[PDB]
């Protein structure tokens, strides 16, 4: 337990607000994503060192399992689900 | 319709900040 740094930014679009992630915070070990309880949990991708999107091993936690803990830390996250997408970017990078 | 993140107003994902006031 110490001082963590969670600096994220997501595209502000009222159309993709449905899958819009509530809040996001990472850690030196793993990263967690908080999503609405009334909404569905989408799949969060990550931009590999190559240039394409890759789906990292995700996990589910929380009192309602509305959280998604990904086993990796990057600077660019691509949340996709159904026919909507929400671009997220981490401006800090602790690890 | 095609979503695509236009980053129109680019809204952060940290507003509440989990710190738990004591």
């Amino acid at each position: 337990a110490g001082a963590k740094n969670y600096q994220y930014v997501m595209s502000e679009q009222p159309e993709m607000r449905s899958i819009q992630p509530v809040h996001v915070w990472d850690n030196y070990r793993f990263t967690r994503f908080e999503f609405p309880a009334n909404a569905e949990l989408p799949q969060v991708y990550m931009i590999s060192a190559s240039g394409k999107e890759t789906l990292p091993n995700s996990h589910v936690v929380g009192e309602n399992r509305n959280i998604i803990e990904v086993e990796t830390v990057a600077k660019e996250w691509r949340i996709r689900l159904g026919d909507k997408v929400v671009g997220v970017r981490n401006n800090n990078f602790a690890p | 319709p095609p979503p695509e993140p236009d980053w129109s107003n680019t809204v952060p994902v940290n507003k509440t900040i989990p710190v738990d006031t004591q």
